[PDB]
């Protein structure tokens, strides 16, 4: 995907502004997307392929663009498209300081169906080996990158040292790890994308996907599934959970997330997770569980088990940390968190008392 | 939401449909707002 | 199985049977062709190759190994022979040709960018010019097909045209292709097998005229690459001379 | 009718299908049109709404679009006026689709105007007393059309009974009548109305192909079996899908606003959607793309406002609810995210009913998808998320959405623009 | 051993097995692992390098029919790329360069000792001693 900004003329936002793409070629449009625009009061879309006298059409226009930014998700009927037309007016006193005009964002189909089909599809599929071939050198080249490096325990001074300075040759390691990774997230992107193009091809010819002709019982699904498939749904169901417990008393969701559920369900998440999902997980555990008994013993025993210094499961303890006090500050109403806490830290200094 | 929606005045009028299917969304995204900065638990 | 062109004949001219460990006598840019062909267009070290600190010099490899070759590979023993045949059958020299054709605008029959791609292009086409050159000489010998193909083809006209500049000013910077040149013509004066081709403005005479002239403007009225040019033509041209009248 | 094979006899093809959504296409008045107005209101003159929209001859030359956006501002007299009188007039004989009804409320209205347009249907004190057995054609509220903002709006005129007409498509009589039930109709601003229609069709009697499309139920019936089951005979493509759920979005459309006599065929069609909605959601949303999921929400739309619209018949968002939460558990196995999204959009709603099997559901595909996902942890990844904070895998080949904003584009090109300053 | 008579059609199969039942992580892996032992066979090793370019030559003149696929990257990260050789070195000086106060954990054969007075590394051979020298001790620098 291309990105670059340009630049305009006659800064003065009274006036009009005009802009007029093409894309060389019909495009299946199907998907828009426009930053915010503070300093600006209108704007529109004009859509022709022939000629802009000849086919022209309008498909949006947006007017609450300063504080706002206007999306198309699904333009369905899709309209086709090679020529597309920006016309916005800005703000409507004409005096103003240099600005920038974020053009956004097009997604839409190169190939038009109601022949190319065939050669489409094989050239197509071609294109996706060469890049499975690419991604595999980049994952190698990944994989063989960090195998090179480790992370010091968080368990001395020197250790402390390293982490606040780190040293010439851990800088340069660092930024050669995070220009492979980037190689590697883009060729998996571009790969995935090839990929879903290939299958829409297929689709086309009426092939439909296999879709479950082997079993559908629930615990083979789960554990076939693609991990990122598995992130997406967590998220969203943790989402509809979260609005369910806003919307009002759901006695049943209290009785099966006991001390067991609870405690399995944040070492599987917030520790192993993407943030926003660490986070969700973390504030509608807070929210069922908060005022619990049993709470609290429960902060204690995952504070004690995950930064003992016999730990050996590696993760992002400072996320955590700032998790933990999250929920700690949230949950601060019941009465056994602090005293929990203190009985720890009462177990932890015991050895100073003979 | 920016609650801007595509010139589908031409076609059948499933317009009602995308505003409200877009007021489907709507009342999803606030309330999630609401349920992790407002109302702390207590 | 940048520029296009060079990949092409490098796909080309690396199917030569011994054009492999020529290659390879330099070997971290014969890793560079390599990989770049194939579509990576990236090292082992993950830098880019287009990027790379000797990535200038990219364009003249396969045109300057294969020359490297021809001057290593004579006509005398078998090697040479077979050489010019799967050379012939392939269309390696036509694709040569070709690509002079296509570099020289002689179908048969912006300053500062302007300048780069004109020296760019001229570099280019005087290795053509000169790995042809060394095609012609060791250091059926004569293809059949080259005596037809010479003959409403781009040679000749690539000669007539780029001996159409005849500046005076032209050699004083313009050593390099003038000295390719020499080379050249010296390779189509010696070269027995050469000599039916060119011999039946003619050239030899505009040769002459040029001679003529670059004497009356120097002899008769310079550093090192200056003075080596006049003396090294002077010398070429008698022999060609002497080579012409039969 | 006779002598004239009906497009719903004929087992589907593509073609077929193609054919019908020609029926169900639709287009604008190129003739001229004229009306007349209370005097409370005076015609806005046709440049003056054009004020932030400058083209809109340039797409269409002949500029009756213009003239269709007829628009009259109200002068609000002492008057709190209770009834209106809106005359249409059809001079080009036509099939009109629906009238596009366009209402924008003033910008300091704070309070929800109880405005009502109810038109009953044509059988030969308010007007709507008087002349019960004489309205024209509806009836709807205005608040359904009302939009996000809450400031304007559009409403939906038409019927089963609008498409035949009077008399084969002729025009007779077509009154827009409001009525509410300052304070009442002068909260209203202006208005303005467009009068569309259905495009000409290379089929013979595109009336009676009409008529036999929304009368017969057994269309209905085999419509939704066709989008449910995929058989080894029914190797439908998503193509044809895509068609079948066209058909149904314009038939629910279309009977969203019939009446009581109407509600035969409403509850004919429903009974169906309710046999097969598990079915129905599994497929287009489990099975099908991205765009097919859209189909299906907005059709599951119509369905739901349908049955808002109808308190004399069950609702339709309980049984929706069953229907997801029993197709809860393909989760996992669904192909894309367009889909789940759109799933998830139309499960949000649907909340208010039964949220003890939602949440249920939910805290059980929960736990059991949970325990799967931290064994497939490596410590590559590991230290990728420890050290650099970097959380995608990028090791494992597929994904599963690209979600850039608000959107869910991963089945789609990213377009590549050559900008073009031309006009300056 | 490896480059044995009983073990020579292992490359052969190999390479068939990779070139055209397994999921495509298990594909991934056993990649990944071929390559690995292919590299290791060849490393400094020019009987097995004469064997491989022989099994190489074989099938590439038996293939049928463009190149892409497994045989593709093996060829382009095994060949086209410098070679690297394990160099150990050894001195009655300390070899303090290269160490951080940080408690990293290497773990090698037990042949190449420990502390200050060893030192292994895992360098392209196309390097110079130069560069052995200045990458291992402070005073060439």
């Amino acid at each position: 995907p291309p990105h670059q900004s340009i630049i305009i003329e006659r800064m003065h936002s009274g006036a009009r502004r005009f802009v007029t793409l093409d894309f060389g070629r019909p495009i299946l449009l199907t998907d828009v997307l426009i930053p915010t625009c503070g300093d600006l009061a209108s704007l529109s879309i004009d859509i022709w392929t022939l000629g802009e006298e000849v086919d022209g059409r309008r498909l949006v226009v947006a007017t609450d663009i300063s504080t706002h930014s206007l999306i198309l998700h699904d333009l369905i009927p899709p309209p086709v498209c090679r020529f597309m037309k920006i016309t916005v007016i800005g703000r409507y006193g004409s005096t103003n300081a240099r600005a920038k005009i974020p053009l956004g964002f097009y997604y839409g189909h190169t190939y038009i169906l109601p022949p190319e089909i065939d050669q489409h599809l094989a050239m197509m599929v071609a294109l996706q080996e060469d890049i499975q071939c690419r991604y595999n050198l980049a994952c190698h080249r990944l994989e063989t990158l960090l195998q090179s490096i480790d992370l010091p325990p968080l368990n001395s001074a020197n250790n402390a040292q390293y982490f606040l300075r780190k040293p010439d040759k851990a800088v340069e390691e660092d930024s050669r790890v995070f220009s492979a990774y980037q190689d590697c997230i883009q060729l998996q992107l571009q790969l995935n994308l090839a990929h879903n193009a290939v299958q829409r091809l297929k689709v086309a010819l009426g092939a439909s996907r296999k879709m479950l002709s082997e079993t559908s019982n629930p615990e083979d699904l789960i554990q076939t599934s693609s991990t990122e498939q598995l992130r997406t749904i967590i998220r969203y169901l943790l989402d509809t959970l979260l609005s369910l417990l806003h919307a009002s008393v759901p006695a049943v969701l209290q009785s099966t997330f006991h001390a067991q559920a609870c405690e399995e369900l944040f070492k599987h998440l917030c520790i192993s997770g993407t943030p926003k999902i660490r986070l969700h997980t973390g504030l509608l555990l807070v929210q069922l569980c908060g005022g619990e008994r049993w709470w609290g013993q429960f902060l204690s025993n995952v504070l004690q088990e995950l930064y003992n210094s016999e730990q050996l499961l590696i993760f992002p303890q400072d996320r955590v940390f700032m998790l933990l006090s999250c929920i700690g500050q949230r949950s601060l109403s019941n009465s056994g968190v602090l005293e929990s806490l203190l009985n720890l830290l009462d177990n932890l200094l015991s050895p100073l008392q003979p | 939401v920016s609650q801007a929606l595509d010139a589908r005045l031409e076609v059948g009028l499933e317009q009602q449909a995308e505003l409200m299917l877009k007021m489907m969304s709507t009342l999803e995204a606030d309330s999630i707002l609401q349920a992790l900065t407002n109302t702390s638990p207590t | 199985l940048i520029p296009a062109h060079s990949l092409a004949a490098f796909g080309l001219f690396l199917r030569l049977p011994g054009y492999a460990e020529v290659l390879l006598k330099e070997r971290k840019h014969a890793q560079c062709l390599l990989r770049l062909v194939l579509g990576v267009t990236d090292d082992g070290e993950g830098s880019h190759i287009l990027q790379s600190p000797s990535a200038n010099v990219l364009p003249t490899l396969p045109f300057h190994v294969l020359r490297s070759l021809f001057s290593t590979t004579p006509l005398t023993t078998d090697d040479g022979v077979l050489l010019r045949r799967m050379a012939l059958e392939i269309g390696a020299l036509h694709l040569i040709l070709v690509c002079l054709s296509a570099l020289s605008h002689h179908s048969p029959r912006d300053v500062e960018q302007a300048l780069t791609k004109q020296r760019l292009e001229e570099e280019h086409v005087t290795c053509l010019l000169q790995v042809l050159a060394s095609y012609i000489n060791p250091v059926n010998a004569l293809p059949s097909v080259l005596l037809e193909l010479l003959s409403q083809s781009c040679l000749i006209p690539a000669m007539s045209s780029y001996l159409r500049n005849d500046s005076v000013l032209d050699m004083a910077r313009h050593v390099p292709l003038y000295r390719a040149l020499l080379e050249l013509l010296r390779a189509i004066a010696s070269c027995a097998a050469m000599v039916p081709l060119l011999l039946p403005t003619s050239v030899g005479t505009l040769l002459a005229k040029m001679k003529t002239c670059v004497d009356t403007y120097t002899n008769r009225l310079v550093p090192d690459i200056q003075k080596t040019a006049e003396i090294v033509y002077a010398a070429t041209t008698s022999l060609r001379q002497a080579n012409q009248e039969k | 009718i006779s002598g004239v094979d009906l497009l719903v006899d004929q087992p589907f093809t593509l073609e077929i299908l193609t054919s019908l959504v020609e029926l169900t296409r639709f287009e604008t008045l190129t003739p001229r049109f004229s009306a007349t107005v209370p005097p409370c209101w005076v015609e806005v003159q046709q440049e003056q709404q054009q004020r932030r929209h400058p083209q809109h001859l340039h797409q269409q030359h002949h500029g009756d679009a213009a003239q269709h956006t007829r628009t009259w501002k109200l002068q609000t007299d002492s008057n709190s006026w209770d009834e209106h009188v809106f005359e249409l007039v059809l001079p080009k004989a036509c099939m009109v689709g629906h009238v596009d009804f366009k209402f924008v409320l003033n910008s300091n209205i704070t309070n929800i105007p109880q405005i009502q347009v109810t038109l009953l249907k044509n059988k030969a004190c308010p007007f709507l007393e008087d002349h019960k057995e004489d309205i024209l054609c509806g009836p709807v509220w205005l608040a359904s059309g009302l939009d996000l903002s809450g400031h304007a709006g559009m409403l939906t005129l038409t019927s089963p009974k609008l498409v035949k007409g009077m008399a084969g498509g002729k025009y007779r009589s077509f009154l827009i009548h409001v009525k509410a039930v300052l304070r009442g109709c002068d909260l209203l601003q202006e208005v303005s109305v467009t009068i569309r229609r259905f495009k000409k069709t290379s089929i013979s009697k595109e009336r009676v192909q009409r008529c036999a499309m929304l009368q017969f139920s057994e269309f209905h019936e085999k419509l939704l079996n066709t989008l449910c089951r995929k058989t080894d005979d029914g190797q439908i493509t998503e193509h044809a899908q895509s068609l079948v759920l066209d058909t149904l979005c314009w038939l629910a459309g279309v009977h969203s606003n019939g009446p009581g006599s109407s509600k035969e065929g409403n509850e004919n069609l429903l009974s169906k959607t309710r046999k097969f909605l598990s079915d129905i959601v599994r497929v287009c949303f489990f099975e099908a793309g991205r765009s097919i999921a859209h189909k299906c929400a907005r059709f599951l739309a119509l369905c739901i406002s349908n049955g808002k619209c109808d308190p004399c018949q069950p609702a339709f968002g309980p049984v929706l609810l069953k229907a997801l939460l029993d197709n809860m558990s393909f989760l996992p196995a669904a192909t894309t995210g367009g889909s789940v999204y759109w799933y998830f959009v139309l499960l949000n709603y649907v909340k208010d009913e039964d949220l003890a099997g939602c949440s249920t559901a939910c805290a059980s595909l929960l736990t059991a998808v949970s325990r799967q996902l931290q064994d497939r942890l490596t410590p590559m990844e590991a230290l990728l998320q420890t050290r650099y904070g970097l959380y995608s895998s990028p090791f494992d080949p597929v994904l599963f959405d690209l979600e850039m904003s608000g959107s869910s584009c991963k089945n789609v090109y990213n377009s590549s623009i050559g900008v073009q300053s031309d006009e300056i | 051993w490896l480059g044995g008579s009983e073990v020579n059609p292992l490359w052969t199969a190999l390479l068939f097995l990779l070139c055209h039942g397994l999921t495509t992580q298990q594909r991934t892996a056993i990649e990944n692992a071929t390559v690995a032992f292919f590299l290791q066979c060849i490393s400094c090793h020019p009987n097995n390098q004469k064997l491989m370019a022989q099994v190489l030559c074989e099938l590439f003149q038996t293939s049928p029919q463009n190149i892409s696929g497994f045989i593709r990257r093996l060829f382009l990260q095994l060949m086209l790329e410098d070679e690297k050789v394990t160099m150990f070195l050894q001195s009655p000086c300390p070899l303090y360069k290269g160490r951080i106060n940080a408690t990293s954990h290497v773990i090698q054969h037990p042949m190449y000792g420990a502390g200050h007075k060893f030192r292994t590394l895992h360098l392209p051979v196309s390097t110079t001693l130069s560069d052995v020298l200045d990458r291992v001790s402070d005073t060439p620098s």
